[PDB]
């Protein structure tokens, strides 16, 4: 057939760039940085009715002071994510302090390109990782199976990305809020979502400096989805 | 060794050896979860084009990981015993080092993640097998169904089916389960899924497989003439 | 080093001397012999400082992990167990630890499990260890009740410390007191036994061959 | 630990074992079960060096355990303790081996026979009417040896292990705290609460 | 480099099949005809050698049973010398079990056993399956007789009767008609023998191109005994049910 | 873990104003047997360095060889192997330093002493030590063996401290190095009358002397010296 | 064609095809600039962004307090030869108590990318390096191509439209040579090269990455703010 | 038989301040009783505002410190120039020792400099890892001569305020850095006095925001 770590006559590699498209297919996840605080929300996408949306798991937690949406293949995920954990709670037992965001999207980044002829294929996902640190405050990164990662004032991944990224591209500023922030993923995903968005079918979460990493309840969700929807009506 | 990438990305972005281990799962016979207000029930269904077989030592479609979890699926039957093996070996393993046996999430979470490695490792396929994991958590008496496909998604359900015929069997599902009032008692649940099998099953003998899991440890399997009463009852309610 | 655990009505008291030694010369008597790995998990430290500082802190980065990946706190018989089975692990090569894993969970209750080096593992309503082990056990064994005050029973694991630190060599310095309930642990002060123990003398009137 | 005791009677077998736990010049705890269930018909005591005593019986525990939800059926008592002696005559050829002795009692629900087999950390497997571990049976033997029928009742073997007690707490020199009884039988495996 | 020459053995179809696997079965679909037997009081295995010489030396051979311990034999479909890898794992394993336990193998752990290695071979490792079918016959105190079946995929089901390799649709057929549940060895004997001589693909049916074997509980009192039907004994026996 | 057979001893240096002196012995003793006599115990490396060794011989060979490597390899791919980019004296003792430590933590050591004694780059003086346990120190004098004994002691009384080197010349220092060789003749059993003597000067580079011999030795007074207390004949 | 499916495979007229389109990953990269006097060494680098709610990609890494290299291509690949040489100059520091010649830096690259050039299952590095560095023979400037070759320069440039600032180089050959003492001109000269290579877009504050190490002067890289005295 | 360990003898001292820390040690290298070196360094700089020192076996306290200054370079390179907290730098410290648990360092290791609110920061360790902040800490050969002085001079033990009589004890007032330096000196000179692996020179490594200094004082060289 032809090799795993092959390159094209561009100068990409074959796998990395088939991987992207898998990620294409996924579900949307966005991410926004403020000086408040980091917001991540997800699209769950629910296949049946009969399947219980609070088992979809696409925001998760790798330590107190660092979140993770994904987006793509998720079962690829869950190996990303645990060495995710190790390395935050591994470097915390070594330097007894918590660890870069910077630092740790870097760690996750690295076992990105360990695949050849080590695992037999790329990931077929990417990630969010949102977190907060005494050095660079409130970040966002994007981390793809390249073994790249950009940090973002804002970011949208999956199918709805590039209609999202140019909505996020008007909304953002240094001065938003974070309950602003909050309307404005929930806003978007409305927007780029096939079925009606409601608190069963989308999730949002926060990071700050205060309380940690955060998932949202359903309740809590609900009420800032009936806020949205007045403001909107409001003019 | 033996080293060859078989479970790789295509130009479209899908990996087909996986892709393809979930037709061998359209291949495989129906299997069926249902959970209601105090049980969880699991119907398989037995193709009858095997007669002359011997019921008492033939692998049965629903296997005990633990005595408060069981496992039923639908695809390749040989490769459903190495997940079983490894799954039964994990559940004991737990007991050993947390002194608590596992919870349904966390069974269903080990074999998703088994069949996620064996998507990204040299020199091995996927698993032809999608599963049903059922049970109750030590000391809770909320039902818990979860299922399992090739890729290493898994998720929690209400109400589920897998396997030939499943698209059929769903559609009825999903019109005859309602999430605010679940089947109260076991007679309700059991019904509800022998209905949803006779669907697609063609002949209520020896056909449908039911086994019913209840909370603390308490599960049984029904023989034919139990069942058989379920078939009598609900096709007699049909003529009208 | 001398440090003890007993369960009661108000949840754990869990109490230690300060004393470090290397041979009869006295290295240290402002150490912690006491080691919060969370804030419902405790572990006391004898033997060994290296082996018992090293491994607990290391426990400590093994209950994280286990609540970031089960989203629930560890229970204090599966935390104890991983230390245990560590240590067993490494058992003949020379680790020198004796150690209390205290805690409280909803489906446990208030739970105190000893844990050594040659892979013991006990679970128990009280415990001593260390070279003044006899001596606490003295006062706890013949003043313990279940239905003790926090304030009492406090006091009590305190004048334990005591009785020890004064008759035993390797014992000393100041005593470090933790309560642990449903809600957590609460420090409870660092105690110089220099000044303590003229006060106890004093006002509980023991303590008579000495005199002051 | 310190004694274990095994008597097999008419319809069951009776296991008697040390609460006490003395790590050195202290006793640690005076209400230790000295035993593991490894099937519903099928206990185990032991006695050996610390820490090995309990992660040996722990592993044989999980071991029959997963033989029983694999096979969904219960091994013989014999069975069992032939896979624990060959567990044991594994071990002691090891880096470091298993210092534990163990006694299996267990009722034989196809024969409805009870069963006592007694291993020591070598791996020396002998199935016996009674038997003992370490230096209880220097004292109880010779009392066994007298009072021992085939066709005793479960009654009278609790009796005969009464005996058998109370010689031990008056001629050995350790302080073992008494002991917690456990009977097996057809009806599986219970704790005798006042001894 | 070597990729090249791979020919993936262990992949699926885009129908979800495995080809090796598939094509192993057609292999075996040519070996000669194998039965198996289950009465109440004992089992049959009957198996037909293929296309003989006179000058083969019949007595002192086999190649289609074979005894795996004192309960449990095999009657082969396929590859032999694939087989005498597996058998020789199979014989190793209910050895290991006797002295782990000191009891014999149960038939459906030693039938287990095997056809995990079977599967093995279908998922991983890259190289090509065993292109054999077994017919199991066996005792023991839990099931008593028991008639098992296993193929390349590495699957394996459990039989009253049941027949392996060449013409075993039209095999299947004549079994599924004569057979009852309350049928005897003597009786099953004759079923097996009959059977044979209507599949297959011979002119007739001789002592010479046959394979025979019993596993009675006709041993003196509570016990099993196999017998492995020597020529002399197969040509009686055609005599008695009136082959011959 | 050896043993060391046959064996070099004391190993003596000091530093001057412009430079670095160190000298040795030329025996290999086997035991109490003065085995072989004419054993080369100080290595030059380039022409900036010398490398005195004692103890094992045999892992002496085996260091020498290591040394010989190291310049071999220093020299592949590089134009400025006899210039900018030559082994310094800094260079080889880390590198043996590294060797020693590594040797000593794996329980298989190198049984030696070794002294390292160079002029650097800017002309500043080396002189470092080295031993079996990977133990190292720097000194305005350095000695082995019996020279840490009887050598130092003498050599200190010409550079006792760093403010001391600049004073001292390039005569007075190797006339206290060949004084202090004459005294380890007299009271070391396992020294020879031979040695071997280098100087390694910032302006007049390496001078390497050979064959040299203990000289002006006192010895008349011993007609004198009659039994052990009370004889008088 | 038929050649380029592996790098074990030679064409027919003697090419390697996956080296070659492992170095037009180079092309598609970033420009970025090196040069030097006698003595200081100067690399500069523009850094690209995804979109504007993006950071800029970092350009330049850090291996030692005396040498340093700038990137274009995979910047994963960079990261692990970057890390291979921070090991290296360690392994000479730690062994020899020698700071790694630039030069033999070079050759260390050179061999470590051979290796996966003439194996079968691996790959080509992706990316192309600039390395600067000081040692006991002055100020040094090399190009890493990820072919295996490695080659020692006064100035050059890699990366999209690099012709543009290599050619201004080879014009200011004589001038920036003679620079030296003076760190801020010869920074100068380097912003001057690599506008050579812009197209549409200009140099801004966080657009801009700049480092230079010399004869007093550890290798230290300038971001942010701290390059606005240049634009 | 082969003894990989040694003792190379030596004393070193640290002491905190309120907003500095010092880290002091002889320079004195000796084997049994022969003299290796009068001026030996023993406390190092090892970057970001901390000061070393592994006391005892001297080929395994160059290693540890040589490990260390090498954890401090690749903590710039793997987290962004990143400084190292002393608390972190101890922890680190911790992982070293106890990596070599059955076959150790051979030696007794003390850090100082500041903590992250500027106050200043003294951590002690012993040969497998074990660690604590302290106030105060002497180690090596002559530490049993020193502690007792700073435990009385220092923190004021056993010290009662006149008139009283045992009552109220003498107050814990601050010491300044001219004042710190006092003890120290006073400490190296009683203990040159009566260990004879102490003395020739004594080396003062002082920590303050500004930056590390130093200060040199020749001690007995008999
Ligand atoms: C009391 O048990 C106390 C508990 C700790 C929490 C402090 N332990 C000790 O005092 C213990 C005494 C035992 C070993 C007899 N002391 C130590 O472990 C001791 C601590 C230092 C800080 C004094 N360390 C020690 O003795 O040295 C270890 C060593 C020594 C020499 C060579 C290698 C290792
Ligand atoms: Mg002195």
């Amino acid at each position: 057939d032809r090799g795993v770590s092959t390159f094209s006559p561009e100068g990409r590699l074959f796998q990395v760039e088939y991987s992207l498209e898998a990620i294409k297919l996924g579900s949307t996840a966005i991410g926004i940085a403020t000086k408040e605080g980091v917001v991540l929300g997800v699209e769950k996408r629910a296949t049946s009715p009969l399947l219980e949306s609070d088992s979809i798991e696409k925001i998760v937690e790798i330590d107190r002071h660092i979140g993770c949406a994904m987006s793509g293949l998720t079962a690829d995920a869950r190996s990303m994510i645990e060495h995710a954990r190790t390395a935050a709670v591994t470097h915390n037992l070594y330097y007894d302090e918590d660890i870069n965001v910077e630092s740790l999207t870097q760690s996750v980044c690295d076992l990105a390109l360990r695949f050849g002829e080590l695992m037999s294929r790329p990931f077929g996902v990417a990630l969010l990782i949102a977190g907060h640190d005494a050095d660079d405050g409130y970040q966002l990164f994007h981390a793809e199976p390249s073994g790249t990662f950009y940090r973002y004032n804002a970011k949208a991944i999956g199918s709805g990305s590039e209609g999202a990224q140019a909505e996020l591209l008007n909304e953002w500023h240094s001065s938003l809020t974070l309950k602003e922030a909050e309307l404005l993923v929930l806003k978007i995903l409305k927007q780029v979502m096939e079925e009606k968005l409601d608190e069963n079918n989308a999730q949002l979460s926060c990071i700050t400096k205060q309380d940690g990493f955060k998932i949202y309840d359903n309740e809590k969700t609900a009420e800032l989805i009936k806020e949205l929807k007045e403001k909107e009506a409001a003019e | 060794g033996y080293d060859r990438a078989l479970s790789i990305f295509s130009p479209d972005g899908h990996i087909f050896q996986v892709e393809y281990a979930l037709e061998a799962v359209k291949r495989g016979t129906c299997a069926v979860g249902v959970k209601g207000k105090n049980c969880v029930v699991l119907g398989c269904e037995r193709r009858s084009t095997l007669k002359l077989q011997d019921t008492r030592i033939t692998p049965s479609k629903v296997s005990k990981i633990d005595s408060h979890v069981v496992l039923s699926f639908s695809g390749l039957n040989a490769d459903s015993r190495i997940l079983i093996e490894k799954a039964r070996v994990e559940a004991q393993s737990h007991r050993l080092t947390l002194e608590d046996p596992v919870t349904v999430e966390y069974l269903t979470r080990y074999v998703a993640g088994v069949q996620q490695r064996y998507t990204q490792s040299g020199g091995v396929r996927p698993f032809g097998v999608s599963t049903l994991i059922a049970g109750f958590d030590p000391r809770d008496d909320e039902p818990k169904l979860y299922q399992t496909e090739p890729s290493g998604i898994y998720s929690s359900w209400s109400a589920q089916t897998i396997g030939r015929n499943s698209k059929t069997v769903r559609e009825f599902l999903e019109k005859n389960y309602d999430r605010k009032e679940p089947p109260a008692t076991v007679e309700e649940c059991v019904k509800l899924t022998v209905r949803s099998l006779l669907e697609v099953v063609q002949t209520g003998a020896k056909n449908i497989e039911i086994t019913v899991v209840k909370p603390d440890s308490d599960i049984v399997a029904l023989s034919s003439e139990e069942i058989n009463q379920y078939v009598t009852q609900i096709e007699q309610e049909k003529q009208e | 080093t001398t440090t003890l655990a007993f369960r009661f009505q108000g949840g754990i008291i869990v109490a230690v001397d300060s004393r470090a030694t290397a041979g009869n010369w006295v290295a240290s008597q402002t150490v912690k012999a006491v080691i919060e790995i969370n804030p419902f998990l405790l572990g006391t430290m004898a033997g060994g400082a290296a082996d018992c500082q090293f491994w607990e802190t290391w426990l400590g980065s093994q209950c994280r992990l286990h609540e970031l990946r089960e989203k629930e706190r560890i229970s204090v018989a599966a935390a104890s167990k991983i230390l245990s089975n560590l240590v067993y692990q490494y058992k003949g090569a020379g680790l020198s630890m004796g150690t209390m894993i205290c805690g409280y969970t909803r489906k446990e209750g208030p739970t105190i499990y000893y844990v050594d080096s040659d892979g013991t593992r006990l679970k128990g309503d009280i415990f001593c260890v260390g070279s003044g082990q006899t001596f606490a056990y003295g006062v706890l064994d013949s003043n313990y009740k279940w239905d003790l005050s926090v304030e009492d029973a406090l006091y009590l694991g305190k004048r334990s410390i005591l009785a020890a630190a004064h008759r035993d060599a390797y014992s000393g310095g100041s005593v470090n007191l933790y309560h642990v309930t449903e809600d957590g642990w609460i420090y409870h002060g660092n105690h110089d036994v220099g000044e303590l123990f003229w006060k106890v003398k004093e006002e509980e009137g023991s303590f008579n061959n000495v005199i002051g | 630990m310190d004694i274990i005791l095994g008597i097999r009677v008419q319809d069951s077998v009776i296991l008697a074992s040390s609460k006490a736990v003395t790590r050195g010049i202290s006793v640690l705890k005076d209400s230790d079960d000295k035993t593991r269930q490894l099937s519903p018909h099928t206990l185990m005591s032991f006695a050996g060096e610390a820490g090995d005593t309990v992660q040996f019986a722990e592993y044989i525990q999980a071991n029959i355990q997963l033989y029983s939800i694999r096979e969904d059926y219960e091994l013989s008592p014999q069975a069992v303790s032939s896979f624990v002696r060959q567990e044991l005559a594994k071990s002691i050829r090891s880096r470091r081996p298993y210092q534990v002795n163990v006694l299996i009692g267990g009722y034989d629900k196809k024969k409805n026979k009870p069963e006592l087999y007694q291993i020591d950390y070598l791996g020396t497997k002998v199935e016996l009417p009674y038997g003992a571990h370490g230096y209880s049976g220097f004292y109880t033997f010779s009392l066994l040896d007298h009072h021992y029928r085939p066709d005793m009742t479960t009654e009278e073997g609790l009796d005969l292990l009464k005996l058998c007690v109370q010689e031990l707490e008056k001629r050995m020199p350790m302080d073992f705290k008494g002991v917690i009884v456990k009977i097996v039988d057809k009806d599986g495996i219970r704790q005798v609460d006042d001894f | 480099g070597s990729r090249r020459y791979d020919s993936r053995t262990t992949i699926f179809s885009p129908e979800g099949r495995l080809y090796q696997v598939e094509y192993a079965l057609e292999s075996i679909s040519h070996a000669g005809t194998a039965i198996g037997i289950m009465a109440s009081d004992g089992i049959v295995l009957a198996a037909e050698r293929k296309v003989t010489s006179t000058l083969l030396e019949q007595d002192t051979s086999t190649e289609k049973l074979y005894k795996l311990n004192d309960k449990i034999a095999v009657a082969v479909a396929g590859l032999t010398a694939d087989a005498e890898i597996l058998i020789n794992t199979a014989r190793i394993h209910a050895q290991n079990y006797l002295k782990t336990y000191n009891e014999d193998i149960p038939v459906e752990i030693l039938v287990r056993r095997l056809s995990d290695i079977k599967q093995g071979y279908t998922q991983h490792g890259g190289l090509r399956p065993f292109g054999v079918s077994f017919i199991y016959a066996g005792y023991d105190d839990r099931y008593g007789y028991q008639l098992y079946t296993s193929n390349p995929s590495g699957n394996y089901t459990g039989w009253k009767a049941i027949s392996v390799g060449a013409n075993t649709s039209a095999a299947q057929t004549l079994l599924q008609m004569d057979y009852k549940d309350d049928m005897k060895v003597d009786d099953a004997i004759e079923l097996a023998l009959k059977t044979l001589s209507k599949t297959t693909d011979s002119s007739a049916l001789t002592y010479d191109r046959l394979e025979f074997a019993t596993i009675r509980k006709g041993a003196n009192d509570g016990e099993v005994y196999q017998k492995i039907f020597k020529p002399q004994e197969i040509k009686d026996i055609l005599v008695k049910t009136g082959i011959t | 873990t050896q043993q060391p057979i046959v064996t070099g001893t004391s190993v003596i240096s000091m530093k001057y104003d412009n430079g670095v002196i160190i000298a040795a012995d030329n025996l290999g003793s086997y035991g109490s047997l003065l085995r072989f006599n004419g054993v080369e115990r100080l290595i030059p490396v380039g022409d900036n360095t010398v490398v005195g060794i004692s103890g094992d011989i045999s892992d002496m060979q085996h260091i020498e060889r290591l040394l010989k490597d190291l310049v071999t390899e220093n020299a592949y791919d590089n134009p400025l192997a006899d210039a900018e980019e030559a082994l310094e004296p800094s260079y080889i003792f880390e590198y043996l330093a590294t060797v020693m430590y590594q040797r000593r933590s794996k329980m298989n050591p190198l049984w030696n002493a070794i002294i390292v004694a160079g002029v650097q780059s800017n002309g500043d003086q080396f002189l470092r030590y080295v031993n079996l346990l990977g133990v190292t120190y720097s000194s305005p004098t350095l000695a082995t063996g019996f020279g840490a004994h009887m050598a130092n002691p003498l050599l200190r009384k010409v550079v006792d401290r760093e403010s001391d080197i600049p004073k001292t010349t390039v005569q007075v220092a190797e006339e206290a190095i060949v004084n202090a060789m004459r005294v380890l003749y007299y009271r070391d059993a396992r020294s020879s009358r031979n040695f071997s003597l280098a100087i390694i000067d910032k302006n007049t580079g390496l001078t390497f002397k050979k064959n040299l011999q203990v000289e002006n030795m006192k010895w008349d007074f011993a007609k004198d010296i009659k039994g052990y207390g009370t004889q008088k004949i | 064609n038929n050649y380029d499916g592996d790098t074990v495979t030679f064409s027919p007229t003697g090419r390697l095809f996956q080296v070659e389109y492992a170095l037009e990953a180079i092309k598609q990269g970033s420009v970025t600039v090196g040069l030097r006097s006698n003595t200081h060494a100067v690399l500069v680098a523009l850094k690209r962004n995804a979109d504007e709610l993006s950071s800029y990609q970092k350009k330049i890494i850090k291996c030692d307090e005396h040498m340093g290299l700038s990137l274009a291509g995979l910047a994963p690949d960079a990261r692990v030869l970057s890390n291979y040489l921070r090991q290296q100059c360690n392994y000479s520091s730690l062994v020899f108590n020698r700071k790694l010649a630039v030069e033999r830096a070079g050759h260390l690259l050179c061999d470590k990318a051979q290796k996966n050039t003439q194996s079968y299952g691996g790959r080509p590095y992706g990316v192309g390096l600039l390395i600067i560095g000081y040692d006991k023979s002055g100020a040094h400037l090399l190009e890493f191509q990820p072919s295996g070759n490695v080659t020692e320069l006064y100035g050059t440039a890699i990366g999209a439209r690099s012709q543009g600032a290599k050619t201004y180089l080879e014009r200011t050959l004589d001038t920036f040579i003679k620079i030296d003492g003076n760190p801020d001109e010869l920074i100068k000269a380097g912003v001057e090269a690599i506008s050579q290579s812009l197209r549409d877009e200009s140099l801004t504050v966080d657009n801009l990455s700049i480092a230079i190490v010399g004869k007093d002067t550890p290798f230290t890289i300038y971001d942010g703010e701290a390059v606005a005295k240049y634009i | 038989q082969f003894n990989p360990y040694g003792d190379n003898g030596g004393t070193i001292l640290g002491i905190a301040g309120e907003d500095f820390a010092v880290l002091a040690g002889d320079t004195r290298n000796i084997t049994d009783y022969s003299i290796n070196s009068r001026y030996e360094p023993k406390v190092f700089d090892c970057g970001d505002n901390i000061v070393m020192s592994a006391n005892g076996f001297a080929a395994d306290g160059d290693a540890l410190v040589k490990r260390f200054k090498n954890s401090v370079k690749w903590y710039h390179f793997d987290h962004n120039d990143k400084k190292l907290s002393i608390n972190s730098a101890a922890r680190n410290i911790q992982h070293l020792l106890y990596g070599k648990r059955f076959f150790p360092y051979y030696v007794h290791t003390i850090i100082a400099g500041l903590d992250e609110d500027g106050k200043g920061a003294v951590y002690s360790f012993d040969p497998v890892g074990s660690y604590e902040r302290e106030q105060c800490r002497a180690g090596g050969a002559a530490a049993s001569l020193i502690m007792p002085f700073l435990d009385n001079q220092v923190n004021f033990k056993n010290q009662y305020e006149p008139g009283t009589n045992g009552k109220v004890k003498k107050p814990l007032k601050y010491l300044s850095v001219e004042e710190v330096i006092k003890l120290v000196r006073d400490s190296f000179t009683s203990a040159t006095e009566r260990h004879i692996q102490v003395g020739d020179g004594l080396e003062i490594l002082i920590v303050t925001k500004d930056g590390v200094r130093k200060e040199f004082y020749e001690l007995k060289r008999d």
